[PDB]
C-alpha cells in the first residue's frame, strides 16, 4: 500500500543522459524529504541526492555534482533525477527513498524508511544485445529420484539485467535463477532452473519468460521433455 | 565525512544461534539534546532494496521481529540477531544519519552454518535450437549442496577442459540454507561434433569421492 514505483534507467553512452522518475502511492510526497541512493553492482550503498518538501533545500553527493538535477512534483506525488554527462562510474542501481517524518527542510536527518524497487543504469559505449534463449530439456539425465530439473539458458546479452519467470509467475518453488556471468566476449550469460516432480513432466507445461528491457526482448520459451 | 566501518565482513552462524555485527564510526553520532545516536541498520536480501530494521541505534521498526535488536552509543554499535533463522541471511548495513553526507558501512554478509549436504548433479546437452546456430553449450547443475565450495571439472572425451567454461553459484537458500551451482561448457558446433563423451566431474565434501555425470554425442 505505501510504496515508490520507479521508472527510467537502462543503457546510455558515456557523456549521454538519462532521466529517472519515481511515483509515490499510499502517501503524500509533500510531507517528506526525498532522496536518491545508488548501489553499484557488487558494492555498497551511496547517497546521491536529497530534496526537501518545498524544494528549498537540495543537496548532492560530491561525485555527482554539476551533472545531476533532482526535482520534485508534490501535486503529482513524483520525484525526478535528471542525469547528464554520465560516466562509467555512474553505472549502478538507483533507488528513490523516503526520509522519515522527523526530517524537515534543513533539520537533522531521519532514516531511509521507504525504498523503491530500484532502476539499473548502465553507462557504456557498447550497443545493446538481446539474449538468445535456449531450453534446458529435462531428461533421464536431469532426473534424480522423483524430481527432474529443467530450465533456460539465456545467452549473450548486454547489458544487465535480464528477468526470468516461470509460467508467468505461477511457478516459483524449486526455481534457481543464477547470477549472470561475464563471458570472454564481454557479453553476459545467465541460466534459470527449476526442479519439478518427474510425474508432471508429460502433463504440466513449462515456460520461461525472459525479459531484457534494454533491447526490447521479451521471449517465452516452452521447455519440452526427453 | 563520517566513515562507517563494519566488522566482520562476513559471518556464518548455526540456525537458531546468535549473530552479532559491529559498526564503528569515525566520529560520535550521539546528539546532545534528545541524547539519541543517529544510527540505523538495514537488511538487504539478494535482488531487493535495503529494508529498515533499526533506527536511533536501538529502536525496532514497526513489524521487525523482536529477535532483531541494536545497541550502542556514540561511536560503537552492534546489531544482534538472537536466534538466527534461515530467512535472515542477507547483507546487513549500518548507516549514520547524523551529519551530511549520509554514509553507509560496507555491509556485513550473514550466512547460515548447516551440516554438510551433497549436491544433486544433472547434465544438459545443447539444444537443437542452439546447435542450428554454430554454438554448443553444455550445462552442468549442482543442486542444493553445502558448503558453497565445490569443484566442477569438465572432461570432453576424457580430456580435462579449461578456459572454455563459466560457473555461477546462487545465494544461500532462504529455507534449507543450501547453494546451487551452474557450470556452462561452450564449444563451437564444429568442436562439439569432433567428440563423443561429455562429462562433468564434481568434487565436494559431501561426496565420498568425486562424482561424474556424462552423456554421448
Amino acid at each position: 500500500e505505501v510504496q515508490l514505483l520507479e521508472s527510467g534507467g537502462g543503457l546510455v553512452k558515456p557523456g549521454g543522459s538519462l532521466r529517472l522518475s519515481c511515483a509515490a502511492s499510499g502517501f503524500t510526497l509533500i510531507n517528506y524529504r526525498m532522496n536518491w541512493v545508488r548501489q553499484a553492482p557488487g558494492k555498497g550503498l551511496e547517497w546521491v541526492s536529497s530534496i526537501s518538501s518545498s524544494s528549498s533545500y537540495i543537496h548532492y553527493a560530491d561525485s555527482v555534482k554539476g551533472r545531476f538535477t533532482i526535482s520534485r512534483d508534490n501535486a503529482e506525488n513524483s520525484l525526478y533525477l535528471q542525469m547528464n554527462s554520465l560516466r562509467a562510474e555512474d553505472t549502478a542501481v538507483y533507488y528513490c527513498v523516503r526520509e522519515g517524518p522527523r526530517a524537515t527542510g534543513y533539520s537533522m536527518a531521519d532514516v531511509f524508511d521507504i525504498w523503491g524497487q530500484g532502476t539499473m543504469v548502465t553507462v557504456s559505449s557498447a550497443s545493446t544485445k538481446g539474449p538468445s534463449v535456449f531450453p534446458l530439456a529435462p531428461s533421464s539425465k536431469s532426473t534424480s529420484g522423483g524430481t527432474a530439473a529443467l530450465g533456460c539458458l539465456v545467452k549473450d546479452y548486454f547489458p544487465e539485467p535480464v528477468t526470468v519467470s516461470w509460467n508467468s509467475g505461477a511457478l516459483t518453488s524449486g526455481v534457481h535463477t543464477f547470477p549472470a556471468v561475464l563471458q570472454s566476449s564481454g557479453l553476459y550469460s545467465l541460466s534459470s532452473v527449476v526442479t519439478v516432480p518427474s510425474s508432471s513432466l508429460g502433463t504440466q507445461t513449462y515456460i520461461c519468460n525472459v525479459n531484457h528491457k534494454p533491447s526490447n526482448t521479451k521471449v517465452d520459451k516452452k521447455v519440452e521433455p526427453k | 565525512e563520517l566513515v562507517m566501518t563494519q566488522s566482520p565482513d562476513s559471518l556464518a552462524v548455526s540456525l537458531g544461534e546468535r549473530a552479532t555485527i559491529n559498526c564503528k564510526s569515525s566520529q560520535s553520532v550521539l546528539y546532545s539534546s534528545n541524547n539519541k545516536s543517529y544510527l540505523a541498520w538495514y537488511q538487504q536480501k539478494p535482488g531487493q532494496p535495503p529494508k529498515l530494521l533499526i533506527y536511533w541505534a536501538s529502536t525496532r521498526e514497526s513489524g521487525v521481529p523482536d529477535r532483531f535488536s541494536g545497541s550502542g552509543s556514540g561511536t560503537d554499535f552492534t546489531l544482534t540477531i538472537s536466534s538466527l533463522q534461515a530467512e535472515d541471511v542477507a547483507v546487513y548495513y549500518c548507516q549514520q544519519y547524523y551529519s551530511a553526507p549520509l554514509t553507509f558501512g560496507g555491509g556485513t554478509k550473514v550466512e547460515i552454518k548447516r551440516t554438510v549436504a551433497a549436491p544433486s548433479v544433472f547434465i544438459f546437452p545443447p539444444s537443437d535450437e542452439q546447435l542450428k546456430s554454430g554454438t554448443a553449450s553444455v550445462v552442468c547443475l549442482l543442486n542444493n549442496f553445502y558448503p558453497r565450495e565445490a569443484k566442477v571439472q569438465w572432461k570432453v572425451d576424457n580430456a580435462l577442459q579449461s578456459g572454455n567454461s563459466q560457473e555461477s553459484v546462487t545465494e544461500q537458500d532462504s529455507k534449507d540454507s543450501t547453494y546451487s551451482l551452474s557450470s556452462t561448457l561452450t564449444l563451437s558446433k564444429a568442436d562439439y561434433e569432433k567428440h563423443k563423451v561429455y562429462a562433468c566431474e564434481v568434487t565436494h565434501q559431501g561426496l565420498r569421492s568425486p562424482v561424474t555425470k556424462s552423456f554421448n554425442r
